[PDB]
RNA sequence: AAGGUCACGGCGAGACGAGCCGUUUAUCAUUACGAUAGGUGUCAAGUGGAAGUGCAGUGAUGUAUGCAGCUGAGGCAUCCUAACAGACCCACAGACUUGAAC
RNA sequence: GACAACUCUCUCUAAGGAACUCGGCAAAAUAGCCCCGUAACUUCGGGAGAAGGGGUGCCCCCUCACAAAGGGGGUCGAAGU
RNA sequence: UUCACAUCGACGGGAAGGUUUGGCACCUCGAUGUCGGCUCUUCGCCACCUGGGGCUGUAGUAUGUUCCAAGGGUUGGGCUG
RNA sequence: CAUUGAGAGGACCUUUCCCUAGUACGAGAGGACCGGGAAGGACGCACCUCUGGUGUACCAGUUAUCGUGCCCACGGUAAACGCUGGGUAGCCAAGUGCGGAGCGGAUAACUGCUGAAAGCAUCUAAGUAGUAAGCCCACCCCAAGAUGAGUGCUCUCCUA
């Protein structure tokens, strides 16, 4: 349970970006559900 | 369902009560004692005016039981005891008067027990 | 003429059960009832086998709404089911009524016995 | 290598056969939703192997993309939905362009196989893919139902690979063999079958002949 | 393995989710128009179209029911009297899901209950 | 561009990703597709006789209305509600070299 | 939100009943009030609530210490502390 | 019964294995947690059974011993940690 | 989309009973090899038609109490069902189906057929035949990240 040894500058900066790519994917929905709440008419968001 | 440690009383007047059946003969299987299959009971309290007393190593077939029975003919025949005839491995019980009802698969290959029967259903 | 979609257990079963009644009828086995079942069975030559009980439950689905019955034979307790539908029956007579407030008699396995002797 | 060409059909419930003699056996419904259209052959000419390419599922053009829909048409048949071949030696006689194949195939032939996509568990345990023991219940014990030991000592020092571990146990399709045919029913469109197909009403199902 | 459960159980024990569908379907047919989350919309959407559709046959038997399940006393007798003057003839269908933004500080998928 | 992804309504699929099925003048007629989910209307099915009234009884209670009343995770029908509004990725003959016939 | 494995706190479990186990550990079972009845042994104080068995809800009537309580009867439920 | 070698084989001899008890003290004591049980493997053959065969003081059944073969199986319990 | 399959997994297990036949063999007593059939056991893959367990979707009986003004009738609570009685769809087995096939290939031990090195011989030195639950293939599934990245069908590349 208790870890062997620490990582790299290398496999952290991979899993960070891997979290914060997590983060990317999730915002051309925000920009789609953005761009479908502008002018037009859509039953939702009263 | 018969485990190698349930009470079945007898359906014979062999000479027993009931007696703790003991890891049964034939279909390996020992968990699952369906109906026709060998016991090797021992006898737990006995009646004492005949040579079957206590503590006696024995062997008998387990003719009723509370588990069901699953038959071709649509039907479910299932009882509300467990129940064996004391027996020996030449056909014949050396108890005459059998007690209560049985089946009639086990005619195909134990006809002594069925013919000494009440009832055949 | 008109082409069928996918509700075929009902009319597969309802065919069955048309087909069945067309071959032998049947009045219909409420729960409580003290019935009689005349049974078929090779090689007796008796050709009716007596089958006196109380029904208990009715599993109905379809060809298999069926009877769980109860009778006290002279040892203990027999309990036994019966395809309403099956070619191996005879005929069913509802005896008598017990009138019971319930739909499973479940309660009655375990009970005394003398108010189980059909 | 199959010895013929089988069909295609889906699942719809269970029901029990009640046999004229007096038995009663529990047989599958199957239905059929369209014809088993044959809609591309592959020879040993242009093909490395000979297969006859079946569909099902007629459906709209819009539930159908562009090249599945031009495959169809190249043939000359309707837009189906799902679509196998079965592998068969180099006998055959089967033109692609629309042979609606009619079911009297099966009926002489009391010995079928099927195959279908069982129904999927999810994530499971090693108490239920792999039929294993649980610990004790009491006792003071704590290792209830859990995995047990994994591998050997030190002169392994790893586990050995494909160990019995949870995972997604359903899902895959299975084949059940030699399971004996009974009464078709040619307005019906239904065909019983005795056994238990893999998977609940609904799915597709490969109805293929015997290969012992 | 959930197949074919077709309750829609939330993320509160049994007893504590029918108190959320008497309140929450009592308020919604007090407003009208409520702020819900879409698991707590569509739970509302079966029990209330069974309350709307249970009074609107005005009998004792159904008004009983009715008052049974609904908290308020005053809500049920404004129920029967306004149900078969406007959904008559609708023969189903007596909500609306419109969804919203979701919620600051759980970000929660928020919906939005009419009556129409 | 073809084809995907998000969203959308869900699933007999599923820890999350996946996968699968829909995503509406959601047929028109002579005969298999354009009902996804909820509601509704019925049919299987479970418990099993509901309330109210009358009758019998001093009353507990039984009885007729009434296989009634609720349940409807399942089947079929029905566009009543939600499948609206969108967005995004991938484009523009697929390097270089030999042989064959045209 | 969802309703994976698996841990924990609980509920039930066909057939059997300790075969599990170091060991009935833990769970299950008994359970309140009245009546009957209660053994070996003993320091004659006890054991003893030994053990074991029956009634128990609700409506009638009468006897009523005229408050508790009793008997007889009916009534339902599968099941009445 | 005759008959060293169907089967045992005395007095002795030659090997293999590293599964017992030992010998050395070579890694480890700024820590390599012993014995049994449960769960779950996998592997060896010096084979208990299953498959094929030789020999038999093998009439047949059942064997005794031995060759090839490790795919698969090798029970439930009373005692005791 | 459709599959070939290099490679890898799982399965290839086993017992009584009956015919042959109370036949060969044996003074009797006993009792075959070989070839078939049938019922099992464990294991595995499935399924819920039947039988059930659960089923806090459900409905039904009842205790204590608080609300619905009160009688009736309901609702809440008695952990994550108050305690019980049953149950549809799911899940499961104890239940229900199915599987373990091959006069297919080569072998290990062995039996051989011709047959020489020593005009006799010998299963082998040339060639070759029967044959093991063992090896491989066939059997069920995954499978071209098999970078060796396969094969077949079909759709689309437009304007300046």
């Amino acid at each position: 349970a208790v870890p062997k040894k620490r990582t790299s500058i290398y496999k952290k900066r991979i899993r960070k970006n891997i979290w914060k790519k997590k983060g990317y994917w999730a915002a051309l929905k925000a920009f789609s559900l953005a761009k479908s709440l502008s002018t037009g008419n859509s039953k939702s968001f009263f | 369902m018969i485990q190698p440690q349930t009470h079945l009383n007898v359906a014979d007047n062999s000479g027993a009560r009931e007696l703790m059946c003991i890891r049964i003969i034939g279909a390996s299987n020992r968990r699952y004692a369906r109906i026709g299959d060998v016991i090797v009971a021992v006898i737990k309290e006995a009646i004492p005016n005949t040579p079957l007393e206590r503590s006696e190593v024995i062997r008998a077939v387990v003719v009723r039981t509370c588990k069901e029975l699953k038959r071709d003919n649509g039907m479910i025949i299932r009882y509300d005891d467990n129940a064996a005839v004391i027996i020996d491995q030449e056909g014949n019980p050396k108890g005459t008067r059998i007690f209560g009802a049985i089946a009639r698969e086990l005619r195909q290959k134990f006809a002594k027990i069925v013919s000494l029967a009440p009832e055949v259903l | 003429q008109r082409v069928k979609l996918g509700d075929i257990m009902g009319i597969l079963n309802k065919k069955a059960v048309h087909a069945a009644e067309e071959l032998r009828p049947v009045p219909g086995i409420r729960t409580g009832d003290i019935v009689q079942i005349r049974l078929e069975v090779p090689e007796n030559k008796r050709r009716l086998s007596v089958y006196k009980g109380i029904v208990i439950s009715r599993q109905n689905a379809g060809i298999h709404t069926t009877i769980r019955i109860r009778r006290i034979i002279a040892g203990v307790g027999v309990e036994i089911v019966f395809p309403l539908y099956s070619p191996n029956i005879k005929e069913i007579k509802v005896v008598s009524h017990r009138k019971v407030r319930k739909a499973r008699l479940y309660y009655l396995r375990d009970k005394l016995p003398r108010l189980s002797t059909f | 290598v199959d010895a013929g060409i089988g069909v295609m059909g889906t699942k719809l419930g269970m029901m029990s056969f009640f046999e004229e003699d007096g038995t009663v056996v529990p047989v599958t419904v199957i239905g059929f939703k369209e014809g088993n259209i044959v809609t591309q052959v592959k020879t040993e000419s242009t093909d490395g192997y000979n297969a006859v390419q079946v569909g099902y599922e007629r459906l709209r053009d819009r539930k159908l993309t562009m090249p599945e829909r031009g495959h169809l048409n190249k043939a000359g048949v309707i837009p189906m939905r799902h679509l196998q071949e079965f592998r068969l030696v180099s006998v055959d006689d089967f033109t692609p362009s629309q042979k609606l194949l009619f079911e009297e195939l099966f009926k002489e032939g009391d010995m079928v196989d099927i195959s279908g996509t069982t129904i999927g568990k999810g994530f499971q345990g090693g108490i239920k893919r792999h039929n294993f023991k649980r610990g004790l219940m009491t006792h003071g014990s704590k290792s209830h139902r859990a995995l047990g030991s994994i591998g050997a000592g030190t002169t392994p020092g790893h586990v050995y690979k494909g160990k019995k571990m949870p995972g997604r146990m359903g899902g895959t399709k299975t084949k059940i063999r030699k399971l004996k045919i009974m009464k078709i029913d040619t307005d019906l469109r239904v065909v019983m079958i005795k056994g238990a197909v893999p998977g609940k009403p609904g799915n597709l199902l490969r109805l293929a002949p015997a290969k012992i | 393995m959930k197949h074919g459960r077709k309750i829609h159980r939330l993320s509160r024990p049994a007893d504590q989710r029918r108190a959320l569908l008497r309140g929450l379907t009592t308020q919604l047919l007090k407003h009208g128009r409520i702020k819900t989350t879409r698991a707590k919309a569509s739970a509302m959407r079966k029990y209330v179209d069974k309350m709307i559709t249970l009074a609107k046959e005005g009998s004792l038997h159904k008004r009983r029911q009715a008052l049974g399940f609904i908290y308020e006393k005053q809500i049920v007798h404004a129920l029967f009297a306004e149900v078969p003057e406007r959904y008559g003839d609708r023969n189903g269908g007596y909500t609306r899901i419109i969804r919203t933004l979701p919620r600051r500080g759980d970000n929660a998928p928020m919906a939005y209950i009419e009556l129409v």
